[PDB]
C-alpha cells in the first residue's frame, strides 16, 4: 500500500498472508470469510504468461499477522489448504476478469483477538455502500511505492470512482465485475494499493448495523499512485453466487 | 495484468516484476 | 458474528480512521 498508514493492532482481524513454502515468501493478501475458507485473487494462484500456476501445497495460510516478516509466535496462526477454487470463467487471456478464488482451509481456523471474518455483502448492503465517493478501505504488506516494502501492516482509505472515469483512464477492457477506486488528479491527495498487496480486501463499515463487509479483492492497476489511474477491485457481491455455490 | 505493470495500446506484451 | 471486530466493535473502541470513513457516506464538512 502506498501511502498508507502503518495498521492499528486488531484493525483488520479477517486480513491473511499468501506464504511461499519455498522459496518462503509473501505471495499476496487474503481474507478469512469462515472458519475454514479464505477469499483471494485468481492471479494469485493462476497467471500461465508468467507461468505461476501453484498448486495446494506450494502454499501456506498465514492468519493474525501484523508484521511482515516475523514469527508472531503466539498470536498468529499457520494452515495448509485443503483445496484451491478458481473461477471457472477467470480471464488471465483479457483483462482478470472475475479475479476470484476461495480456500478451503484444511484444517479449522479458530478465532481469536486478530483472527475473526469479515461479512459478505448481500444485494442491498452492496446497493446503498458502492457509490462514487464513499471510502473503503485496503489493507496489505505491499510496495511503498513503484524502506520500500513495511515491517507492518499498512492501511489506506480509498473514495469509489464512476465506471466512466474508470473506463477511461486504462484501454483495458473494463467489466461489470470490476470497479476502480482512488483519488483523483486534483483531489489533492493519494494512497493505492501496490505489488503484494493483491487478494486483499477492499471493506467498508456498514453505518446501518455498523459491520463492515468485503466489497472487493485488489486485482490490478497501471503503476502505483500515479495520477489519472486508479486501481481495479474485483466486485465481489457480483461473483457471490459462484461463492455460495462451491460452500 | 497486475498492479505492476503498464499500458497494452500498440505493445500488446509485457514482462513480469521483480525485487 | 461477522464483521465485529473484538478490539474495536465488541468493547465500542473507534479506530483512528474509521471516522474518515463514516464521513463520506453521508459528507463531512
Amino acid at each position: 500500500i502506498v501511502e498508507g498508514s502503518d495498521a492499528e493492532i486488531g484493525m483488520s482481524p479477517w486480513q491473511v498472508m499468501l506464504f511461499r513454502k519455498s522459496p518462503q515468501e509473501l505471495l499476496c493478501g487474503a481474507s478469512l470469510i469462515s472458519d475454514r475458507w479464505v477469499l483471494t485473487a485468481a492471479h494469485c494462484l493462476l497467471y500461465p504468461p508468467w507461468d505461476k500456476n501453484f498448486t495446494e501445497n506450494d502454499l501456506l495460510v498465514r492468519i493474525g499477522k501484523h508484521s511482515r516478516t516475523r514469527y508472531e509466535r503466539n498470536i498468529e496462526k499457520i494452515s495448509m489448504l485443503e483445496k484451491i477454487y478458481i473461477h471457472p470463467r477467470y480471464n488471465w487471456r483479457e483483462n482478470l476478469d472475475r479475479d476470484i478464488a476461495l480456500m478451503k482451509l484444511k484444517k479449522p481456523v479458530a478465532f481469536s483477538d486478530y483472527i475473526h471474518p469479515v461479512c459478505l455483502p448481500d444485494r442491498e448492503t452492496a446497493a446503498s455502500l458502492l457509490q462514487a465517493g464513499y471510502k473503503g478501505r485496503v489493507t496489505g504488506w505491499g510496495n511503498l511505492k513503484e524502506k520500500g516494502q513495511p515491517s507492518v501492516l499498512q492501511v489506506v482509505n480509498l473514495p469509489i470512482v464512476e465506471r466512466p472515469v474508470c473506463k477511461d483512464s486504462t484501454r483495458i477492457r473494463i467489466t461489470d465485475n470490476m470497479f476502480c477506486a482512488g483519488y483523483k488528479p486534483d483531489e489533492g491527495k493519494r494512497g493505492d494499493a501496490c505489488e503484494g498487496d493483491s487478494g486483499g480486501p477492499f471493506v467498508m463499515k456498514s453505518p446501518f448495523n455498523n459491520r463492515w463487509y468485503q466489497m472487493g479483492i485488489v486485482s490490478w492497476g497501471e503503476g502505483c499512485d500515479r495520477d489519472g489511474k486508479y486501481g481495479f477491485y474485483t466486485h465481489v457481491f457480483r461473483l457471490k453466487k459462484w461463492i455460495q455455490k462451491v460452500i | 495484468l497486475d498492479p505492476r505493470s503498464f499500458l497494452l495500446r500498440n505493445p500488446n506484451d509485457k514482462y513480469e516484476p521483480f525485487w | 458474528d461477522c464483521g465485529l471486530r473484538p478490539l474495536f466493535e465488541k468493547k465500542s473502541l473507534e479506530d483512528k480512521t474509521e471516522r474518515e470513513l463514516l464521513e463520506s457516506y453521508i459528507d463531512g464538512r
